[PDB]
RNA sequence: GAAGAUGAUCAGAUACCGUCGUAGUCUUAACCAUAAACUAUGCCGACUAGGGAUCGGGUGGUGUUUUUUUAAUGACCCACUCGGCACCUUACGAGAAAUCAAAGUCUUUGGGUUCUGGGGGGAGUAUGGUCGCAAGGCUGAAACUUAAAGGAAUUGACGGAA
RNA sequence: GUAGGAUAGUGGCCUACCAUGGUUUCAACGGGUAACGGGGAAUAAGGGUUCGAUUCCGGAGAGGGAGCCUGAGAAACGGCU
């Protein structure tokens, strides 16, 4: 219960039972995906494209309504980027502590969250190089980051 | 290499003038030898010129400072007070 | 292995008593002796087609494979013409009833017919000391995929 | 109560409990067909819908995201899924 | 989990864990470092002759009140000097100074017994011929 | 975190168990939890269990009767050769003439007295009594 | 005897060995 | 306000008390790396018992307050729920007991893992290494000595305790 | 690694020329051993703990090192230098 933290906070999602779903559904799967498709190209992370075709959209699940992932219909599309999503939202997460502590040199706890971003970074990493997502001998080296992310 | 642990600069005074007095002056000959930014033209080139110098390589201006730093605390602080007297002036 | 310098030694590099002869033009060019190792290890073609000499090679060579048939990993190929593999394996404590990962550091010939790297899979066949360290040549090579084909850049 | 039936417990007990501490666990959310009072066309909008969400030929916000459900906006009407 | 690792492939922590814990017992580690050769004047040995140097009276411990006639004993195969006690009533007046006595240790492997301020060995021989043998009446004592 | 789920649902069974109640309710339901317990309700130290079939991993609630004193995990799952079986069940049964040492064995799971009969050993899960 | 001064008197016992052994070396 | 100065008192000459007062307390740059750093209670996970109160978030009342002819949002009430700091009752259980919803699910002994202890002293000492400008920090014995040291509770006695 | 020499013969065993490798927290390398290794022995709930110079097997040695002769076999010591 969070691996850098003490909280023990049970917050998800509940996905329903039915794997086929949800009867009041009247869009096609191919619609479905070129939604998908057009959000993708207006450069949307997987979560965004999910969230807006959950809200706006009746899209319950895409995995159900199609018969793939977003990640996975955006890779079949072409659209998968250079580095995963969430490794990229650590990525930029970690350098916007980094230019905050290069001002504020006295953030004792910046630091130390810095380390943790870090370190949580590095074994997301770890496990993209072993399923051979990321190339070998990736690394992410905390100097060229900013760059890597924009 | 590391060629010194820890004198640094001031392995050319050798073994003399004691271990503390090279420390703080290896404190400071490291603090006016640093290249600093300038606040004019944003580059990495601002050199001491004869303590209280610091002049910048590109765009050659030429900024007061203190002996060793180009911004002593002092000096920041007063630059500080003088802005906030300014405008509780002025306004 | 066709190329790449085969005489690149002061001493010219030759299968012994394998005599070509420059009278009667042979109707296959540069005659070379292979031989089958046993135990169901099938010689390369690269070793029967190739033009390396290697004395020490299970195939081409004068060694002969016989006695145990290791497998292991490779985790050193900065030799010239030998490996270093890792035969990592369990030993059992009785008091605690509870093994413990061990490792022994083989170090193998491998001829030029295999090309082999880190990570490889390799099995290797005892014969006699082909150096101070050296009882061994590879005779299979087991990574065909390595899951090395997915991880290059896209588009 | 040292006895009780598990397979199949009451529906006020299984209201009352978390959404992951259920027998089988299932989301309490839903989706909406709201229209505006302006245009004639539906759109389907999560309960919990994060999301300012506006119809296609719209300009108007339909719900305005909160801490949990949406929270839907200015008089438009809705009917559940 | 009560502590230790459980896991099958977990015994080199169990063996190492054991084995660094095995130390903080006396006789493993008197035993491993061996402080029986090192020290403790008979080098691991169970008896030790030596030659009486003097006659001592050691002064009981409290609450005891007694003089205790040890010797003092210098050992033939260290040179070490050691207090022993002649353990029966007279029997100081079987010794002498300056003969050969056969000592053994004392009941407690080192640790000075009972109420005798750091004497841990006892006088079993003098003379080779047996003080339990000279307080009863059995042997003679040799003059040379 | 969560390293043997077998060793929570027989936890969960002792537990109920002690406390008397009538039934227990397991997640997450494995396949080694489904066969150790058709052992233990084979030899009646259970009554019927039923797999709750949610989408993820089962849920399992086992009707305990009154029959069982305790059921547990040896962890890790030690290997047994077929001749120190009998260790095992002088260490862990509370008698020879009853209690089951249950083995994970290629054969399949199962007590050890048909172990015994099938000449087949393996490694150890757990016990019942 | 409090522990807390105890302490004291063998860190002052420590500073007066190792002045006496930089002294002899 | 350490040190230090000074005033009183005291048998010895209570160091407590009064008045000053350096370092210090504050801050910047660099060090140190320890506290009864305590919850004297490692971290992750599961189950076992009732209860109310509270903090944060969420959900539901045709609830109260904004009574304005079917009165937004906040605040409040009630019921759930998740997460938290804790608390009260009991002892299923545990414990040598004090006590503990964990210190339970332990001779019916095995969910995963790290660290530590092996009678009291000697001794956190000697020495070696390493870190520090130093103070010291981390690591860390042995010879020798000793029949108890200690923990919890009971009865008594005693208190410049009520 | 290549080639030679040497050997009874493999082999950095040695030589010549190249390459820069090889072992290590799964404990290398070093230090101690009052350590020859094993079959075995003592104690026996089970697991263990401790011993094994010693009647059998293998090694090593003949006061310490080194070198060799003869011979199928020795770097032999009731052989030599
Ligand atoms: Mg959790
Ligand atoms: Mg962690
Ligand atoms: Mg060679
Ligand atoms: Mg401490
Ligand atoms: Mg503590
Ligand atoms: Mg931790
Ligand atoms: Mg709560
Ligand atoms: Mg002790
Ligand atoms: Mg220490
Ligand atoms: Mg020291
Ligand atoms: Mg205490
Ligand atoms: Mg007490
Ligand atoms: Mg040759
Ligand atoms: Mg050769
Ligand atoms: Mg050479
Ligand atoms: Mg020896
Ligand atoms: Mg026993
Ligand atoms: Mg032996
Ligand atoms: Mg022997
Ligand atoms: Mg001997
Ligand atoms: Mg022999
Ligand atoms: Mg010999
Ligand atoms: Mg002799
Ligand atoms: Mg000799
Ligand atoms: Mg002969
Ligand atoms: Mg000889
Ligand atoms: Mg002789
Ligand atoms: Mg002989």
């Amino acid at each position: 219960g969070r691996m850098h933290s003490a909280g023990k906070g049970i917050s998800s999602s509940a996905i329903p039972y039915s794997r086929n779903a949800p009867a009041w559904f009247k869009l096609s799967s191919e619609s479905v995906i070129e939604q998908i498709v057009k959000y993708a190209r207006k450069g949307l992370t997987p979560s965004q494209i999910g969230v807006l075709l959950r809200d706006a959209h009746g899209v319950t699940q895409a995995r159900v309504i199609t018969g793939n992932k977003i990640m996975r219909i955006l890779k079949s599309n072409g659209l998968a980027p250079e580095i995963p999503e969430d490794l990229y939202y650590l990525i930029k997460k970690a350098v916007s502590v980094r230019k905050h502590l290069e001002r504020n040199r006295k953030d004792k706890d910046a630091k130390f969250r810095l380390i943790l971003i870090e370190s949580r970074i590095h074994r997301l990493a770890r496990y993209y190089r072993t399923v051979a997502v990321l190339p070998p001998n990736w690394k992410y080296e905390s100097a060229t980051a900013s760059a890597l992310v924009n | 290499a590391k060629r010194t642990k820890k004198v640094g600069i001031t392995g050319k005074y050798g073994v003399r003038y004691g271990s503390s007095l090279r420390r703080q002056v290896k404190k400071l000959e490291i603090q006016q030898h640093a290249r600093y930014d300038c606040s004019f033209c944003g580059k990495k080139t601002v050199k001491r010129g004869a303590a209280g110098i610091w002049t910048c390589s590109c765009c050659k201006k030429t900024v007061a400072g203190g002996a060793y730093t180009v911004s002593t605390a002092a000096a920041a602080t007063v630059r500080s007070t003088i802005r906030r007297l300014r405008e509780m002036v002025e306004a | 292995s066709t190329e790449l310098t085969v005489q690149s030694e002061r001493a010219f590099q030759k299968q012994p008593h394998i005599f070509n002869n420059p009278k009667v033009k042979t109707s296959k060019r540069t005659k070379r002796w292979y031989k089958n190792a046993g135990l169901g290890f099938k010689t390369p073609k690269t070793a029967i087609e190739g033009s390396y000499i290697d004395k020490k090679c299970p195939f081409t060579g004068l060694v002969s494979i016989r006695g145990k048939i290791l497998t292991g990993t490779v985790v050193s190929t900065k030799m010239h013409r030998t490996i270093v593999i890792r035969r990592a394996y369990l030993h059992y404590i009785p008091k605690y009833n509870r093994y413990e990962k061990r490792h022994k550091n083989v170090p193998v010939h491998v001829s030029p017919a295999f090309r082999v790297q880190v990570g490889d899979i390799v099995t290797v066949g005892q014969c006699r000391p082909i150096s101070k360290t050296v009882r061994f040549n590879v005779v299979k090579v087991s990574a065909a995929a390595g899951k090395a084909n997915k991880q290059f850049a896209k588009f | 109560v040292l006895v009780q039936d598990l397979l199949h417990p009451t529906a006020a007990s299984e209201a009352r409990k978390h959404k992951l501490k259920t027998l089988v666990q299932g989301p309490r959310s839903y989706f909406l067909d709201v229209k505006c009072p302006g245009c004639l066309n539906i759109t389907t909008v999560f309960s919990h819908a994060q999301t300012a969400v506006t119809c296609e030929s719209c300009s108007t916000i339909l719900c305005t995201p909160t801490g949990g459900k949406a929270k839907l906006s200015e008089g438009t009407s809705f009917r559940r899924k | 989990g009560k502590g230790k690792p459980r896991g099958l492939n977990s015994a080199r922590k169990l063996r190492v864990h054991r084995r660094n814990n095995r130390w903080a017992e006396n006789n493993y580690k008197k035993r491993l470092l061996g402080t029986a050769f090192k020290s403790s004047p008979f080098g691991g040995s169970s008896h030790a002759k030596g030659i009486v140097l003097e006659k001592l009276g050691i002064e009981s411990k409290q609450p005891n009140s007694a003089i205790r006639k040890c010797v003092r004993v210098q050992l033939i195969k260290n040179g070490k000097k050691v207090t022993a006690f002649v353990p029966n009533d007279g029997c100081l007046n079987f010794v002498d100074e300056n003969d050969e006595v056969l000592l053994a240790g004392f009941g407690r492997k080192g640790k000075a017994k009972g109420d005798i301020p750091g004497v841990r060995f006892k006088v079993v021989k003098v003379s080779g011929v047996s003080l339990l043998a000279l307080w009863k009446e059995k042997k003679e004592k040799p003059r040379s | 975190t969560r390293s043997s789920v077998l060793a929570d649902a027989l936890n969960a069974i002792n537990n109920a168990e002690k406390t008397g109640k009538r039934q227990v309710l397991i997640r997450p339901s494995s396949k080694v939890i489904i066969k150790f317990l058709q052992v233990m309700q084979k030899h009646g130290y259970i009554g019927e269990f039923e797999y709750i079939d949610d989408h993820r991993s089962g849920k399992i609630v086992v009707q305990l009767n009154g029959r069982l004193n305790k059921c547990g995990v040896i962890s890790p799952r030690f290997n047994v050769k077929i001749g120190d079986i009998e260790k095992w069940t002088a260490n862990l049964l509370p008698a020879r003439q009853f209690g089951y040492v249950i083995l994970t064995t290629s054969a399949g799971i199962m007590d050890h007295e048909e172990a015994r009969r099938k000449h087949v050993s393996g490694k150890i899960l757990g016990f019942v009594y | 005897m409090r522990a807390k001064w105890r302490k004291k008197r063998t860190r002052r016992l420590k500073r007066k060995r190792r002045k006496v052994r930089a002294r002899s070396k």
